[PDB]
């Protein structure tokens, strides 16, 4: 959270890069370090079991978790088998616009998720957004100087 | 043998835990070689303009990944384990004389020497909304030698800044000079191949 | 209310003095919005080895249940689902098998010039699209756009095969007027029965190769020809088996 | 079949025929380091300008993302529209594209990409070469871009290749930090607890998480947007300096102007930047490889290497497997019909029919003006199946 | 079961970042299990000295 | 562990990777049987031990 894409690079896809090579079967690898972000695709060759990259990839960054940065710990490294299609796209929107964007999307990931999951052959649910709900503590620098 | 790799990774992630911090901060590698050397490849200058250090640096960031990658190798590393790292040879006699002990050092290395994360400038939710979004970009992590003997340990009574060169010496050394190898009367870097299981 | 600093007073300094707490996303830099509403798409990937219609229905009315219980001015919408291909690509694929059966029955009333024999493709086609059917689920292979391309070229594959058939048999039929159905039938049969064995064996032949190819276009074409070769086999081997009897 | 020859040379060859999907993606960028509510309103005047025509149903936006490269860029921002119907539509969705181009290349204030969905899913088109140039030497990523900008130069006077594009761009402003540490050490400070300062303020610091709903959820601090929007912010925050003293944070440090990359690419633990381009008409896809592989290593040598993904991989890669099997193919074929006909020399007629299916199949292929593609190879496998039949059936 | 454990070991790694931080740190641990007991040994001391 | 053996203490950036900063004292110092008469460790108070 909040660093810019090449310090991002250096001390996170650096090592998990390093940690990620030599998986079995894996063709090349492709990373990208956005502010904030940072997305490593690792490709592999044709025919490989998805799972079996899956649990591979997951043991080598298992192994070198602990050279991360603190928050990149705290806020762990997920793996998924990026080889999907999208069956379909379904937008709950607010006609009204009685409700803002934030709970439309708590709405949908607490209510509308879970029963998609539950619908037979629904491997993959998810939302495009990213706005969960969290408790934002807004500091005013003045006021912070006036209470020292 | 790609089953027994997962099983024995699946047992040991719990045990990890309860490793020290050193070991787990290093990481502790599985993997299906069968520790039995397959084969011997050594790198050696002819012209010997090229050091024996210098050598192996350029053999684990361009040959040792590459030969990682390939099907069947289980795990390939280099004799020497030469690699760049920055050396603080602190002198005891100087640190004694200053007052810095080695705790003092690894802290100042390890406060200066990072980088940690910074916001951008204009981000939303703001009621006087920028025209532009800026990131801001820093640098912590020191490159040069010279930046390095720059690090401040303490601050005397006066503005005067007690720094790494005046406790230590600093140069760009190997990471181990425990092991060496050789090829014929040469210097070279051997690279063991372990063959993967199956 | 939790407590910064304790003043020198009883009182406490605390957030709420000096900060403002609401709750809030955890990230403001992206934003959803369908025919200038606020919005949140959903995806949902298809799990392999299942039915995309089927899921698709099933989908749709959960849709509709949870809507009945949606807050007030929230309504949903899919504007993405491939199932709307596949169930176009299904419904031309069975419009085209429907065509090119009925064009065989026309085609042979006109040459043959016989009714009773417009029954014989009407029975040999669907059991060897049958048998493809069984076949390509038991290699795992699953319904997609290219396979039902393919389909809709094994479709001509059977309806040559019995066409040879039953026409070989027509013709014997007409050469001799001494010459029985049963008889014509079985002489047509001995005239074309490695002939036909050796048709089947030089298209599974020149579909293997194709196969082999790799690369994503290599698996396109894989599909096609291995569905054609599955196809041509079993088509073959109705044309040997069922088609005489029934001619 | 010398015909037949010449109209395989002279129709085009691609891989997949572009088809309506129904949707048509629009993809919006702003200038680098555009503000997220100026691409709201430009994506407001979007989908207002594209109400009018009958031929959108609806409109699906989602701003602040980038589509072409996964990344949450807020001055990017990805708005598909849903066509009407396929029925009900009297135009196809090129028009609707040229439309959308038209309305839009006067006002140049949001850049318009209005782009059919990819007929298949992860599919690589016109057979484009993904170049990595992973730099070797360590050189700033500013510097690997202007190399980068002299090897497309020296590429593009390049005849076997066309349009090429890097993805890599430098034109994002940033604010460089610049840490004055004799300063921060003077005032007794130490570097993780005023960039803990920074994270707090500037950025957001998650701290650790309360329970709403049963569900285990964030807490996040961040200073108010009205004081961290300004460039001197750094002011406004203060930091104890461990002698019980506020010390404000722009004493030590200073806010400096700077453009940098959005987004970092490593290709192979190696830093690198994409480079993509797409054959010249009348040049093999393989020939643009090895063209963009020589026009890369005259730019740049022993410091950037060369890498291939995806298509580019793939070829470069092959073993030539599918010819092989093509020839043993043909072996077979061969040795069946001369074993059906108890003749070595008679399965050459059976062979020399298919020629004709093929003539006639490439022969409307080049007057109907559909160029070679993939289901055309596919069509001509059931062509030469049954031109086999009807010839073995013909010979026996 | 060698591959539902690979599944369910998948899974998990995709929705880390929904679970909570501490059993984060205190990896969760996904291995194959049977609720058969093929017997039940006991271990006694005769002359009750242990 | 920083003046007899080698402390890694974090990771500085060279050629795109990153690699170890390891502190150890010169080894003219740790040669000898008795290194420990040369190091000193400040204690709570000021005093070095
Ligand atoms: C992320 C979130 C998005 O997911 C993707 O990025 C996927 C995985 C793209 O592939 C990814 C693949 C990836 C990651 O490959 C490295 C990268 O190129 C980008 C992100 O597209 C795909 C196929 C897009 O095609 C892509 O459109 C881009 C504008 C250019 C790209 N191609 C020309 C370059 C092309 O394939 C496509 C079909 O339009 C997106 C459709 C499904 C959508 O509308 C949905 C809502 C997406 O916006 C998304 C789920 O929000």
């Amino acid at each position: 959270t909040g660093a810019d894409a090449q310090t991002i690079a250096s001390t996170v896809a650096t090592p998990i890069e390093d940690a990620i090579n030599g998986v079995d079967n894996m063709i090349y690898m492709d990373s990208t370090s956005s502010p904030g972000q940072m997305k490593l695709t690792v490709y592999f060759n044709i025919g490989t079991d998805p799972d079996q990259a899956a649990i591979d990839v997951n043991n080598r960054i298992s192994a070198a978790t602990a050279k991360l940065p603190e928050a990149v710990k705290k806020l762990g490294v997920t793996v998924r088998k990026s080889s999907s299609t999208i069956l379909e796209v379904v937008s709950v929107y607010s006609e009204d616009s009685s409700m803002n964007d934030i709970d439309i999307y708590n709405y949908v990931s607490l209510n509308i998720l879970d029963e998609l999951k539950r619908i037979p052959g629904v491997g993959d649910a998810s939302a495009i957004g990213n706005k969960n709900y969290s408790m934002r503590i807004w500091l005013e620098p003045d006021l912070l100087n006036k209470f020292g | 043998p790609d089953q027994a790799a997962i099983d024995v990774n699946n047992r040991i992630s719990a045990a990890t835990a309860k490793l020290p911090e050193a070991v787990k901060k290093l990481g502790v590698t599985v993997r299906k070689s069968s520790s039995t050397i397959l084969e011997v490849v050594s790198v050696y200058s002819e012209d010997s303009s090229m050091n024996d250090i210098d050598i192996y640096n350029y053999v684990s960031l361009n040959i040792l990944d590459e030969l990682k990658r390939i099907p069947g190798v289980g795990d390939a590393s280099a004799i020497g384990n030469k690699n760049y790292s920055m050396r603080i040879w602190l002198e005891p006699d100087l640190l004694n004389k200053f007052g810095v002990t080695a705790n003092d050092v690894i802290n100042a290395v390890n406060d200066q020497n990072a980088q940690y994360a910074t916001g951008k400038i204009g981000e939303e939710p703001v009621v006087n909304k920028s025209p532009q979004v800026i990131s801001i970009t820093m640098q912590g992590r020191l490159q040069t030698p010279q930046e390095f003997e720059n690090i401040i340990l303490r601050v005397n009574e006066d503005k005067s800044f007690l720094r790494i060169k005046d406790v230590a010496k600093v140069e760009i050394g190997a990471e181990q000079y425990n092991s060496t190898g050789r090829l014929n009367t040469s210097a070279a870097v051997p690279i063991i191949i372990n063959l993967q299981s199956g | 209310n939790i407590i910064l600093r304790v003043n020198e007073d009883k009182s406490f300094l605390r957030i709420k003095d000096v900060a403002k707490v609401e709750i809030g996303a955890e990230q403001y830099n992206s934003t959803g919005r369908l025919n200038t509403s606020a919005a949140v798409p959903i995806i949902i990937n298809l799990q392999s080895g299942a039915n995309a219609v089927n899921t698709a229905k099933l989908i749709n009315e959960k849709m509709q249940e949870l809507s009945k219980n949606f807050p007030q001015g929230l309504k949903y919408q899919i504007p993405y689902d491939t199932t709307i291909f596949v169930k176009a690509s299904i419904k031309e694929v069975i419009k085209t098998f429907v065509e090119a059966l009925a064009l065989v029955l026309v085609v042979m009333y006109l040459f043959l010039k016989n009714f009773k024999s417009t029954i014989i493709p009407m029975i040999a086609v669907p059991v060897s699209l049958l048998g493809t059917f069984a076949v390509l689920y038991v290699l795992g292979f699953s319904i997609n756009l290219l396979t039902l391309f393919a389909l809709v070229l094994a479709i001509g594959i059977v309806v040559d095969d019995a066409i040879i058939v039953v026409e070989n048999i027509d013709r014997i039929l007409h050469e001799d007027s001494n010459i029985s159905v049963k008889d014509a039938a079985i002489k047509a049969m001995n005239e074309v029965s490695s002939p036909v064995i050796s048709i089947v064996l030089v298209l599974c032949a020149v579909f293997i190769p194709v196969s082999f190819i790799s690369g994503f276009v290599g698996e396109i074409q894989r599909q096609f020809a291995l569905t054609l070769a599955i196809s041509v086999a079993i088509s073959g081997f109705v044309a040997l088996t069922l088609t005489p009897s029934l001619s | 079949i010398g015909f037949i020859a010449y109209l395989f040379k002279i129709v085009p060859s691609s891989l997949v025929p572009s088809e309506d999907q129904g949707v048509i993606m629009s993809i919006i960028n702003l200038p680098s380091g555009s503000s997220i509510h100026r691409t709201i309103e430009e994506v407001d005047t979007i989908n207002k300008n594209a109400t009018q025509m009958k031929e959108i149903s609806s409109s699906v936006s989602l701003i602040g993302f980038d589509l072409f490269t996964s990344s949450l860029k807020e001055n990017a921002a990805a708005v598909f529209f849903i066509l009407k119907d396929w029925s009900q539509r009297e135009a196809s969705s090129d028009q609707i594209i040229a439309q959308l181009f038209g309305q839009y290349a006067a006002d140049r204030n949001a850049l318009s990409y209005f782009l059919n969905l990819p007929p298949i899913p992860g599919l690589s088109l016109t057979g484009g070469f993904e170049m990595y140039a992973q730099n070797k030497s360590g050189k700033d990523y500013d510097a690997i871009q202007q190399d980068v900008n002299k090897m497309l130069e020296l590429a593009r006077t390049r005849k076997e290749l066309a349009n090429v594009r890097t993805t890599l761009d430098t034109s994002f402003p940033q604010y460089k930090l610049i840490i004055d540490r004799d300063k921060m050490k003077y005032y007794n400070l130490n570097m993780q607890d005023v960039f803990n300062t920074i994270s707090a303020t500037i950025g957001t610091y998650y701290v650790n998480d309360f329970p709403m709903l049963g569900k285990n959820f964030q807490v996040n601090i961040r200073a108010l947007g009205d004081f961290r929007n300004t460039q001197d912010a750094l002011k406004n925050i203060y930091i104890r300096s461990s002698d019980n003293k506020m010390i404000p944070l722009n004493s030590f440090l200073t806010l400096v102007r700077s453009a940098g990359p959005d987004d970092v690419k490593r290709f192979n633990l190696f830093p690198a930047a994409l480079i993509q381009g797409d054959p010249a008409p009348g040049y093999t896809s393989g020939q643009a490889i090895d063209a963009i592989a020589e026009v890369a290593k005259q730019s740049l040598g022993d410091e950037y290497s060369i890498a291939w993904s995806g298509s580019a991989y793939q070829e470069v890669s092959s073993k030539g497997a599918g010819a092989y099997a093509f020839v043993l193919g043909m072996i077979f074929v061969f040795l069946i019909l001369a074993a059906q006909y108890e003749r070595w020399l008679m399965p050459l007629a059976v062979i020399t029919a298919v020629p004709f299916a093929v003539f006639g199949s490439i022969l409307l292929v080049a007057l109907r003006g559909f160029d070679n593609d993939i289901y055309f190879q596919t069509g001509l496998l059931l062509l030469i199946g049954l031109s086999a039949k009807n010839a073995i059936l013909i010979i026996e």
